[PDB]
């Protein structure tokens, strides 16, 4: 199991990417998408695939996507992302 | 379950 | 300039890069391959060419290969690398 | 100028 963590600077803009997941607690948040020439692109820190595992040290383990939704909205001028690759 | 999208 | 920082955990293995560089304070240290099957490489978060600013949060800015080599050696069980993409 | 490298 390959998991990181990543901290991204996102220079007053948003990370570039779209995750997909349910509210079905333990189905996993995935990273559906990359916008082009977006944040996420630009430093190939995350990619299409990859499952978050975590936001700002808060756990998804067991956690609906709303509840990613609304770490995200309370996301500073830098975001930290736990990866588990898949 | 409904699975949805959210850009960010 | 786009920055962003990567923790891995390379629990008792290696990372799997292998860095460059001068004993010139100011030239860069950059990442200069990735070991095929490596950490780095299986994260897909790590990118030859890019810039090696800080190793566990202690600054690379005007110092010699051989003090990244020193910070890589001491930084225990998670490895944080702050990097700058070319 | 001398580069050298360093695997870990």
């Amino acid at each position: 199991a390959i998991i990181y963590t990543v901290e991204l600077k996102r220079y007053g803009g948003p990370l570039g990417i779209t995750i997909s997941g349910t509210e079905e607690p333990f189905d996993p948040i995935i990273i559906s998408s990359l916008t082009k020439g977006g944040l996420a692109e630009r430093t190939g820190a995350i990619h299409i695939g990859d499952r978050i595992l975590a936001i700002n040290s808060s756990s998804l383990k067991g956690k609906p996507l709303s509840e990613a939704i609304h770490l995200l909205q309370m996301a500073g001028e830098t975001v930290t992302l736990k990866i588990k690759k898949q | 379950a409904t699975v949805r999208t959210y850009s960010c």
